[PDB]
Protein backbone atom coordinates (compact mmCIF):
# COMPACT_ATOMS: atom_id res chain seq x y z
CA UNK A 1 0.00 0.00 0.00
CA UNK A 2 1.04 3.23 -1.12
CA UNK A 3 -0.66 6.58 -1.21
CA UNK A 4 -3.53 6.16 -3.90
CA UNK A 5 -7.02 7.77 -3.80
CA UNK A 6 -9.38 5.25 -3.22
CA UNK A 7 -11.89 6.99 -5.80
CA UNK A 8 -11.79 7.25 -9.14
CA UNK A 9 -13.77 10.07 -9.67
CA UNK A 10 -11.68 13.53 -8.17
CA UNK A 11 -12.59 17.30 -8.10
CA UNK A 12 -10.33 20.33 -8.13
CA UNK A 13 -10.57 23.91 -7.59
CA UNK A 14 -8.36 26.76 -8.88
CA UNK A 15 -8.67 28.58 -5.28
CA UNK A 16 -6.89 32.04 -6.25
CA UNK A 17 -5.40 32.85 -9.76
CA UNK A 18 -2.08 34.22 -10.85
CA UNK A 19 -1.91 37.80 -12.36
CA UNK A 20 1.12 36.54 -14.86
CA UNK A 21 -2.14 34.67 -17.15
CA UNK A 22 -5.68 35.33 -17.97
CA UNK A 23 -8.09 33.21 -16.01
CA UNK A 24 -8.79 31.12 -19.37
CA UNK A 25 -5.03 30.49 -19.70
CA UNK A 26 -4.56 29.40 -16.20
CA UNK A 27 -8.04 27.05 -16.52
CA UNK A 28 -6.71 25.51 -20.29
CA UNK A 29 -3.06 24.84 -18.34
CA UNK A 30 -4.56 23.06 -15.35
CA UNK A 31 -7.41 21.21 -17.66
CA UNK A 32 -5.11 20.16 -20.57
CA UNK A 33 -2.69 18.66 -17.13
CA UNK A 34 -5.51 16.78 -15.87
CA UNK A 35 -6.26 15.28 -19.29
CA UNK A 36 -2.69 13.87 -20.31
CA UNK A 37 -3.55 11.34 -16.57
CA UNK A 38 -6.87 10.77 -17.31
CA UNK A 39 -5.97 9.52 -21.11
CA UNK A 40 -4.22 6.44 -19.81
CA UNK A 41 -6.05 5.90 -16.37
CA UNK A 42 -9.91 5.30 -15.04
CA UNK A 43 -9.54 8.66 -13.57
CA UNK A 44 -11.85 11.25 -13.91
CA UNK A 45 -11.45 15.52 -12.88
CA UNK A 46 -14.28 17.72 -12.38
CA UNK A 47 -13.56 21.45 -11.90
CA UNK A 48 -15.89 23.20 -8.84
CA UNK A 49 -15.56 27.06 -7.53
CA UNK A 50 -17.00 26.53 -4.42
CA UNK A 51 -16.57 24.68 -1.57
CA UNK A 52 -13.83 22.37 -0.86
CA UNK A 53 -12.19 19.78 -3.64
CA UNK A 54 -9.86 16.84 -3.36
CA UNK A 55 -7.16 18.48 -5.69
CA UNK A 56 -6.66 22.23 -4.35
CA UNK A 57 -4.71 24.32 -6.43
CA UNK A 58 -2.90 27.49 -5.50
CA UNK A 59 -0.49 30.19 -6.45
CA UNK A 60 1.42 31.43 -3.37
CA UNK A 61 4.35 33.03 -2.43
CA UNK A 62 7.37 32.54 0.52
CA UNK A 63 5.23 31.13 3.93
CA UNK A 64 2.10 29.59 2.85
CA UNK A 65 1.51 27.76 6.01
CA UNK A 66 1.53 24.34 4.80
CA UNK A 67 5.10 23.71 6.10
CA UNK A 68 7.52 24.11 3.26
CA UNK A 69 7.65 27.58 2.42
CA UNK A 70 8.56 29.42 -1.32
CA UNK A 71 12.13 30.33 -1.87
CA UNK A 72 11.46 33.82 -4.12
CA UNK A 73 12.34 34.10 -7.63
CA UNK A 74 13.88 30.71 -9.25
CA UNK A 75 15.00 27.42 -7.60
CA UNK A 76 11.84 25.68 -6.17
CA UNK A 77 9.14 26.84 -8.98
CA UNK A 78 6.55 24.27 -7.09
CA UNK A 79 5.38 21.49 -5.20
CA UNK A 80 2.33 19.24 -4.58
CA UNK A 81 1.18 16.46 -1.84
CA UNK A 82 0.50 12.82 -2.15
CA UNK A 83 -3.07 11.17 -2.27
CA UNK A 84 -4.86 12.12 1.58
CA UNK A 85 -7.23 13.79 3.17
CA UNK A 86 -6.78 17.68 3.94
CA UNK A 87 -3.77 18.97 2.08
CA UNK A 88 -2.84 15.79 0.32
CA UNK A 89 -3.43 15.92 -3.21
CA UNK A 90 -2.77 19.64 -3.44
CA UNK A 91 -0.98 21.42 -5.49
CA UNK A 92 0.71 24.67 -4.99
CA UNK A 93 2.73 27.59 -7.75
CA UNK A 94 5.67 30.06 -6.45
CA UNK A 95 3.95 33.41 -7.44
CA UNK A 96 7.41 34.83 -7.47
CA UNK A 97 7.64 32.62 -10.69
CA UNK A 98 6.02 34.25 -13.88
CA UNK A 99 3.62 31.96 -15.42
CA UNK A 100 3.39 31.38 -19.18
CA UNK A 101 1.25 29.59 -21.77
CA UNK A 102 3.98 29.81 -24.03
CA UNK A 103 8.25 28.47 -24.71
CA UNK A 104 9.27 31.98 -22.34
CA UNK A 105 10.39 30.43 -18.97
CA UNK A 106 8.03 28.39 -16.85
CA UNK A 107 4.96 27.21 -18.22
CA UNK A 108 2.55 26.86 -15.84
CA UNK A 109 0.96 23.52 -18.18
CA UNK A 110 4.57 22.03 -18.03
CA UNK A 111 5.26 22.12 -14.29
CA UNK A 112 1.23 21.34 -13.69
CA UNK A 113 0.86 18.58 -15.07
CA UNK A 114 4.38 17.08 -13.06
CA UNK A 115 2.59 18.50 -10.10
CA UNK A 116 -0.60 16.80 -11.01
CA UNK A 117 1.63 13.59 -10.55
CA UNK A 118 2.53 13.80 -7.53
CA UNK A 119 -1.27 14.24 -6.60
CA UNK A 120 -2.54 11.17 -8.17
CA UNK A 121 0.61 9.68 -6.07
CA UNK A 122 4.22 9.73 -8.40
CA UNK A 123 7.53 9.55 -7.51
CA UNK A 124 10.13 11.53 -9.34
CA UNK A 125 11.63 10.35 -12.21
CA UNK A 126 15.62 9.78 -13.62
CA UNK A 127 14.63 9.72 -17.30
CA UNK A 128 15.32 13.45 -18.77
CA UNK A 129 12.54 13.15 -20.94
CA UNK A 130 9.93 12.39 -18.42
CA UNK A 131 7.20 14.41 -16.88
CA UNK A 132 8.02 13.55 -13.16
CA UNK A 133 11.90 14.77 -13.77
CA UNK A 134 12.11 16.97 -10.77
CA UNK A 135 14.07 19.64 -13.51
CA UNK A 136 12.08 22.49 -15.23
CA UNK A 137 11.79 21.06 -18.97
CA UNK A 138 10.77 22.81 -21.84
CA UNK A 139 10.56 21.20 -25.82
CA UNK A 140 7.07 22.84 -26.71
CA UNK A 141 4.64 19.99 -26.06
CA UNK A 142 4.16 18.51 -23.19
CA UNK A 143 3.60 14.63 -23.44
CA UNK A 144 3.54 11.72 -20.92
CA UNK A 145 6.89 9.68 -21.61
CA UNK A 146 6.46 6.18 -20.97
CA UNK A 147 8.22 6.07 -17.98
CA UNK A 148 5.15 8.54 -16.75
CA UNK A 149 2.42 6.23 -18.24
CA UNK A 150 3.90 2.73 -16.65
CA UNK A 151 4.27 4.90 -13.22
CA UNK A 152 0.49 5.53 -13.26
CA UNK A 153 -1.07 2.61 -14.76
CA UNK A 154 1.12 0.68 -12.20
CA UNK A 155 -1.43 2.84 -9.65
CA UNK A 156 -4.55 3.03 -10.93
CA UNK A 157 -4.56 0.97 -14.15
CA UNK A 158 -5.12 1.42 -17.74
CA UNK A 159 -7.70 3.39 -19.80
CA UNK A 160 -11.40 2.23 -20.17
CA UNK A 161 -11.98 3.29 -24.35
CA UNK B 1 8.32 19.28 -7.30
CA UNK B 2 9.57 21.84 -9.49
CA UNK B 3 13.44 22.65 -9.36
CA UNK B 4 15.86 24.96 -11.73
CA UNK B 5 18.82 23.61 -10.66
CA UNK B 6 21.31 26.42 -9.52
CA UNK B 7 24.24 26.94 -11.34
CA UNK B 8 27.23 26.85 -8.60
CA UNK B 9 27.87 30.40 -8.91
CA UNK B 10 24.44 31.48 -7.55
CA UNK B 11 23.79 28.88 -5.10
CA UNK B 12 27.00 30.03 -3.67
CA UNK B 13 25.70 33.41 -2.63
CA UNK B 14 21.97 32.22 -1.76
CA UNK B 15 23.24 29.08 0.68
CA UNK B 16 24.36 29.77 4.49
CA UNK B 17 26.73 26.67 4.21
CA UNK B 18 28.58 25.57 1.23
CA UNK B 19 29.97 22.67 3.19
CA UNK B 20 32.10 19.33 2.24
CA UNK B 21 30.42 15.99 3.64
CA UNK B 22 29.71 12.39 3.46
CA UNK B 23 26.42 10.66 4.39
CA UNK B 24 26.40 8.36 6.80
CA UNK B 25 23.32 6.12 6.91
CA UNK B 26 19.71 5.63 6.10
CA UNK B 27 17.80 8.95 6.29
CA UNK B 28 15.63 9.05 9.78
CA UNK B 29 12.08 9.95 9.67
CA UNK B 30 9.34 12.14 12.12
CA UNK B 31 6.41 10.77 10.95
CA UNK B 32 4.24 13.44 12.83
CA UNK B 33 6.08 17.08 11.33
CA UNK B 34 6.65 15.44 8.11
CA UNK B 35 10.25 16.04 7.73
CA UNK B 36 13.88 13.83 7.50
CA UNK B 37 17.41 13.67 8.44
CA UNK B 38 20.83 12.41 6.84
CA UNK B 39 23.27 12.39 9.09
CA UNK B 40 26.70 13.69 7.49
CA UNK B 41 30.47 13.44 8.66
CA UNK B 42 31.26 17.09 7.63
CA UNK B 43 35.26 17.13 6.20
CA UNK B 44 35.40 20.60 5.22
CA UNK B 45 33.58 24.18 5.61
CA UNK B 46 34.15 26.86 2.26
CA UNK B 47 31.15 29.28 3.94
CA UNK B 48 29.87 28.43 7.85
CA UNK B 49 32.28 30.11 9.35
CA UNK B 50 31.09 33.21 9.85
CA UNK B 51 28.83 31.81 11.78
CA UNK B 52 26.01 34.55 10.89
CA UNK B 53 23.57 33.90 12.69
CA UNK B 54 24.14 30.49 14.22
CA UNK B 55 24.80 27.93 13.51
CA UNK B 56 25.74 24.49 13.86
CA UNK B 57 25.69 20.77 14.30
CA UNK B 58 26.59 20.23 12.04
CA UNK B 59 26.37 16.51 11.57
CA UNK B 60 22.91 16.40 10.84
CA UNK B 61 21.06 17.83 7.13
CA UNK B 62 17.52 18.58 7.23
CA UNK B 63 14.57 17.96 4.95
CA UNK B 64 10.93 17.40 4.20
CA UNK B 65 10.26 13.74 3.99
CA UNK B 66 7.77 13.71 1.16
CA UNK B 67 9.42 13.83 -2.25
CA UNK B 68 6.73 15.57 -3.73
CA UNK B 69 6.97 18.23 -1.34
CA UNK B 70 10.54 19.17 -2.31
CA UNK B 71 12.39 16.51 -0.10
CA UNK B 72 15.95 15.36 -1.03
CA UNK B 73 16.07 11.66 -1.45
CA UNK B 74 20.01 10.59 -1.97
CA UNK B 75 20.73 8.49 -4.48
CA UNK B 76 24.26 6.94 -3.99
CA UNK B 77 25.44 3.49 -3.42
CA UNK B 78 28.76 4.11 -1.70
CA UNK B 79 28.81 5.12 1.67
CA UNK B 80 32.15 6.61 1.48
CA UNK B 81 31.52 9.70 -1.39
CA UNK B 82 32.29 13.40 -0.74
CA UNK B 83 29.28 15.61 -1.69
CA UNK B 84 29.14 19.46 -1.98
CA UNK B 85 25.87 20.30 0.32
CA UNK B 86 24.83 23.78 -0.18
CA UNK B 87 22.16 24.80 2.04
CA UNK B 88 20.02 27.20 4.08
CA UNK B 89 20.26 27.62 7.84
CA UNK B 90 16.69 27.87 9.47
CA UNK B 91 16.54 27.94 12.80
CA UNK B 92 20.10 26.59 13.74
CA UNK B 93 19.66 23.61 11.68
CA UNK B 94 20.86 22.92 7.63
CA UNK B 95 17.97 22.64 5.44
CA UNK B 96 18.29 21.36 2.08
CA UNK B 97 15.34 20.43 -0.91
CA UNK B 98 15.54 18.54 -4.43
CA UNK B 99 16.79 22.35 -5.68
CA UNK B 100 19.46 22.67 -3.26
CA UNK B 101 22.93 22.38 -4.78
CA UNK B 102 24.04 18.58 -3.95
CA UNK B 103 26.93 17.02 -5.72
CA UNK B 104 29.57 14.49 -5.34
CA UNK B 105 32.84 16.43 -5.27
CA UNK B 106 34.68 13.68 -7.79
CA UNK B 107 32.05 14.70 -10.05
CA UNK B 108 32.92 18.60 -10.21
CA UNK B 109 34.67 20.62 -13.11
CA UNK B 110 38.06 21.73 -12.19
CA UNK B 111 36.62 25.67 -12.74
CA UNK B 112 34.05 24.35 -9.99
CA UNK B 113 36.29 22.76 -7.38
CA UNK B 114 38.14 26.17 -7.90
CA UNK B 115 35.02 27.74 -7.55
CA UNK B 116 34.51 26.45 -3.83
CA UNK B 117 37.79 27.12 -2.92
CA UNK B 118 37.87 31.06 -3.46
CA UNK B 119 36.31 32.32 -6.47
CA UNK B 120 32.19 32.33 -5.95
CA UNK B 121 33.00 34.56 -3.34
CA UNK B 122 33.99 37.28 -5.79
CA UNK B 123 30.72 36.93 -7.70
CA UNK B 124 28.40 37.49 -4.98
CA1 LIG C 1 10.74 29.88 -6.46
CA1 LIG D 1 -6.78 17.93 -0.70
CA1 LIG E 1 4.30 36.01 -10.75
ZN1 LIG F 1 3.10 24.66 -0.49
ZN1 LIG G 1 8.18 16.98 -8.21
Amino acid sequence: GNPRWEQTHLTYRIENYTPDLPRADVDHAIEKAFQLWSNVTPLTFTKVSEGQADIMISFVRGDHRDNSPFDGPGGNLAHAFQPGPGIGGDAHFDEDERWTNNFREYNLHRVAAHELGHSLGLSHSTDIGALMYPSYTFSGDVQLAQDDIDGIQAIYGRSQN
Amino acid sequence: CTCVPPHPQTAFCNSDLVIRAKFVGTPEVNQTTLYQRYEIKMTKMYKGFQALGDAADIRFVYTPAMESVCGYFHRSHNRSEEFLIAGKLQDGLLHITTCSFVAPWNSLSLAQRRGFTKTYTVGC
